[PDB]
């Protein structure tokens, strides 16, 4: 028996996912047409003997949340939980929190999956190599550039035995190339230590990396797992654009029914395109390379849409061109407009990758990154949106160019 | 009665356009400048006129030698090897000039009105000294040199070619009606009139000043070139309606060659001048643009205040703005966006140009 605990966030960790967290919560953002911690869900309910999904997290339980929950036991036929916390414990505070309701039934191990990961998910690989090692922490790790292992969680590691012998957060020099994916399996005897380290705050919040992964590391209790798959994090509002890319290259084996064909009576089609089927597009629209199309949304006639993530219920006007842009729920564009942003994808393989501060500033500058239109943001007709984040309910009527219109 | 009209010497604005064809050449709603100009100087009634001509203009000379044949006046070409200015292409000429004792016509290139000839020859018999010139209103004192006008006369007191005083709300309308005295006053040297001479007998006080009502600019910049293409097409509009072409999608005041093509479901919006030969395609928003021959829109376009090039190729999807000027066989690809881009000819563009600046 295996179970799986997928660590969603609260409203305070969306917040750097501000205009497009105003409306759902940061897990139930659709990346590539179905929400973000579904691809989690899909890759445990494809393990065999994983009996139930627990997520621990600290949103209040609203409509979006337990739709969610009830349509994901409806179509994975498992038990799907949500375990609300009474404070932010961190991410470690929460899984030793609920230790009764995670070791009930008594599992063989569970995985422990951050929410905000994109990620292949090679979970029968990692519980197979646990099923021959039996340690009790298990990580997930892929290489990084030299430049940006400094973003992420670098993992010093012996590469006879598999086990991490070093372990800093976000260090300011080059330690290791070798990155934390936020994908662990975790042994019953891993609940062992973070109570000790509880009982070392009583002497409540315990964060997994800081206070249980970096003070075990070399004394044989955590180990690695390399994988050469896909991997982003999703942090920001953009970084959802570069996972809905891998996402979609991913469904090329996946779920091949989900990207979407050349057809005779439809529009032209460009690299891997998702389209939901209650969608009406037009077909004089193409749509080009790494396209997401939502549920209910009306695409015009001449629509250039290329590297976007168009959200359910938006409409798009006649010869409106669309490049790496988030357009919001209801938000509608109009006639001969642009919604234009720069590429900004958060790669660890990409040198002059960004570094993925919570500044989307420099030297008071905005800088150039994917446009993102809120919900019910109205674009009107022959208008250029050019690298900026509209608020939702915002109704424009001049052009803006590398701006935040508030 | 003759006229000597200044052209060629290289116009320095609107460089992208001028770079392939000479500056008064260039078309101007569908019709060179130059022809605008001999074309309403022949409804004057001269019967030959002079243009005087530094750069090696063969084109020029082709166009002129068929445009004679055309119009019935004769047209007499004074060639200069170096560079003269504008006071030396009279002296040049000044032998054909003092055939006849009798009041010439001097003319810029680069300057449209409406053209007053015949009330310039009634206003330069009335006040009867040595040279007439022409004036207009402009908003703005701060850009141009202005000139002091007594009422009921029109005689200069000063010019001046400093703004920021606010003596005059007048400026030089680029018509000037000159007597033989003054090309005897005019030497031989590279010297421009406006700078020295114009300036000496405006200090003897033999200069007078002719007032227009209306619809002047002289379009030697490109934003002033737009800016004359619609005060040009708003004269269209109430001169001759019924030549400005009417559709379903076509707003404003939009002139349409009949050699042009313009495609369905595409609104051409206002001021629009569309050259010989122009494929618009499906879809395209045209408003304040000026697209010159042989140029191809395609489809889903957006276009405002631009001067597109001879032979270009824009894209799908492709927006411009803020004057950008391409220049000749100009390739756009697909999917871009160029604001303030004065592209120069023969270029191909690849990557978006979101701040004005010069590509090369
Ligand atoms: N339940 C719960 N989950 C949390 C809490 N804080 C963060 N998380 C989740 O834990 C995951 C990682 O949290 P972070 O603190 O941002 O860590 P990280 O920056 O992604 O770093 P790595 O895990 O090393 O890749 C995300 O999915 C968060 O949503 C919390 O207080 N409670
Ligand atoms: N033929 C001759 N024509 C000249 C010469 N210099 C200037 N011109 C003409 O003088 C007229 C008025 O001068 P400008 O208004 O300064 O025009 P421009 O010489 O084209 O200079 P820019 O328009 O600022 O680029 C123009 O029609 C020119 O063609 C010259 O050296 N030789």
């Amino acid at each position: 028996m295996l179970k799986a605990v997928i660590l969603i966030g609260g409203p305070q960790k969306g917040t750097r996912f501000r205009p497009l967290s105003f409306e759902v919560p940061k897990p139930l953002f659709p990346v590539a047409g179905v929400p973000m911690i579904q691809h989690h869900i899909e890759a445990c309910a494809q393990v065999p003997g994983m009996q139930e999904i627990l997520l621990i997290g600290f949103y209040q339980p609203d409509e979006p949340l337990t739709q969610f929950l009830e349509a994901a036991q409806q179509e994975f036929n498992l038990p799907v939980r949500y375990l609300q916390e009474f404070a932010p414990l961190g991410t470690g505070g929460g899984l030793y929190h609920f230790r009764d309701q995670i070791l009930a039934g008594s599992p063989e191990a569970f995985f422990v999956l951050n929410a905000d990961v994109c990620s292949d998910f090679p979970l029968s690989a990692m519980l197979e190599a646990h099923r021959r090692q039996r340690h009790p922490f298990l990580l997930l790790g892929t290489t990084a550039n030299r430049t940006q292992s400094l973003n992420y969680g670098c993992i010093v590691e012996n590469p006879q035995t598999h086990e991490v012998l070093h372990y800093v957060e976000k260090p300011s020099t080059f330690i290791s190339d070798i990155i934390n994916c936020g994908i662990y399996l975790f042994s019953p005897e891993a609940l062992k230590p973070l109570r000790d380290v509880f009982q070392r705050n009583q002497q409540g919040t315990i964060r997994l990396e800081q206070d249980v992964f970096s003070a075990l590391a070399g004394q044989g209790q955590i180990y690695v797992h390399l994988t050469d798959g896909i991997w982003s994090q999703i942090k920001s509002a953009g970084s959802a654009l570069y996972a809905s890319r891998l996402y979609l290259s991913r469904y090329q084996d996946t779920h091949p029914e989900r990207l979407a064909k050349h057809t005779p009576g439809g529009p032209w089609i460009r690299g891997n395109v998702y389209i939901h089927p209650t969608a009406k597009v037009a077909p004089s629209a193409v749509l080009g390379p790494n396209v997401s199309i939502g549920k209910g949304v009306t695409v015009g006639e001449g629509v250039r849409l290329r590297e976007s993530i168009v959200l359910h219920g938006a409409t798009l006007q006649e010869h409106t061109c669309v490049l790496h842009s988030i357009v919001g729920w209801g938000s509608t564009v109009g006639r001969w407009a642009r919604v234009e942003g720069t590429p900004s994808d958060p790669n660890p393989n990409d040198p002059r990758a960004r570094m993925d501060s919570e500044s989307l500033f420099k030297d008071g500058k905005l800088l150039p990154a994917i446009t993102i239109l809120g919900c019910r943001v109205r674009i009107p007709a022959e208008v250029l949106i050019l690298n900026s984040i509209v608020l939702p309910h915002k109704e424009l009527s001049r052009s803006f160019t590398n701006q935040i219109i508030l | 009665m003759k006229a000597l009209i200044l052209v060629g010497g290289y116009g320095t604005r609107l460089r992208p356009l001028t770079l392939s064809t000479p500056k008064p050449l260039v078309d101007f709603c569908n019709k060179p400048i130059l022809l605008h100009q001999v074309e309403a100087l022949a409804a004057a009634g001269v019967d030959h006129v002079i243009l005087a001509v530094s750069y090696m203009s063969q084109v020029l000379e082709k166009e002129m030698k068929a445009q004679e044949q055309r119009l019935g006046i004769r047209i007499s070409m004074s060639h200069e090897e170096e560079p003269l200015g504008t006071a030396g292409p009279l002296a040049l000429a000044r032998d054909l000039l003092s055939e006849t004792a009798d009041p010439f016509f001097v003319l810029n290139s680069d300057v449209i009105c409406d053209f007053p000839f015949q009330a310039m020859v009634q206003f330069h018999r009335h006040h009867g000294q040595e040279g007439s010139i022409l004036v207009t209103k402009v908003e703005e004192p701060s850009k141009y040199g202005v000139v002091v006008c007594e009422a009921d006369t029109g005689r200069i007191h000063r010019f001046v070619e400093k703004p920021q005083v606010f003596v005059s709300n007048k400026i030089n309308a680029g018509m000037y009606i000159l007597s033989p005295a003054v090309l005897q006053r005019i030497q031989l040297q590279p010297t421009s009139i406006e700078k020295e001479v114009f300036p000496i007998m405006a200090k003897e006080g033999q200069l007078y000043a002719m007032e227009l009502q209306g619809f002047w600019m002289d379009i030697g910049q490109p934003k002033d070139f737009l800016t004359g293409m619609c005060l040009f097409l708003q004269s269209l509009r109430q001169k001759q309606p019924e030549r400005l072409c009417s559709g379903p999608g076509i707003v404003g005041n939009v002139l349409v060659d009949p050699s042009a093509r313009i495609g369905q479901n595409c609104s051409i919006g206002p001021n629009v001048s569309l050259g010989p030969g122009v494929v618009v395609e499906d879809g395209v928003c045209i408003r304040r643009c000026t697209v010159l021959r042989d140029a191809r829109i395609r489809s889903h376009s957006w276009l405002e205040s631009c001067i597109v090039g001879w032979r270009c190729r824009v894209g799908q999807w492709v927006r411009m703005e803020n004057v950008t000027v391409l220049g000749e066989d100009v390739i756009v690809n697909d999917e871009l966006y160029l604001n303030g881009a004065s592209v120069l000819p023969h270029k191909s563009i690849g990557e978006s140009v979101p701040e004005p600046r010069i590509i090369m």
